């Protein structure tokens, strides 16, 4: 059915250009929010991290 | 953001270097010499400062 071929043709899109999504988004966090981007070390201890 | 929003890491550590600076330069003991309280018994007059 549409539905099928839709999804099927979004997925493929969407695999095909993962890492460059991926590394685009970390640009856009990276120069937007923080250039520290630990996902983890949230409570891991609490250390100085300067933003220069 | 504006353009003190990404100087302030750098501004808090210069205002707390300057202070700790400021802590060294006041608590800190002057240079004396390091005397024996026999070295300098009944000379200590000498040692106040004066110029006599």
């Amino acid at each position: 059915n549409r539905l099928e071929s839709i999804l099927s043709r979004f997925d493929a899109d969407w695999t095909a250009s993962d890492e460059a999504r991926r590394e685009a988004k970390n640009d856009l966090f990276f120069s937007r929010v923080s250039q520290w981007d630990d996902w983890l070390s949230q409570y891991t201890t609490l250390q100085y991290r300067g933003q220069f | 953001e504006g353009v003190v929003r990404l100087t302030k890491d750098g501004q808090r550590l210069r205002n707390m270097i300057m202070s700790f600076n400021a802590d060294i330069v006041a608590r800190t003991p002057k240079k004396k010499p390091f005397f024996w309280p026999e070295q300098i018994a009944g000379f200590e007059h000498m040692y106040d400062g004066n110029d006599d």
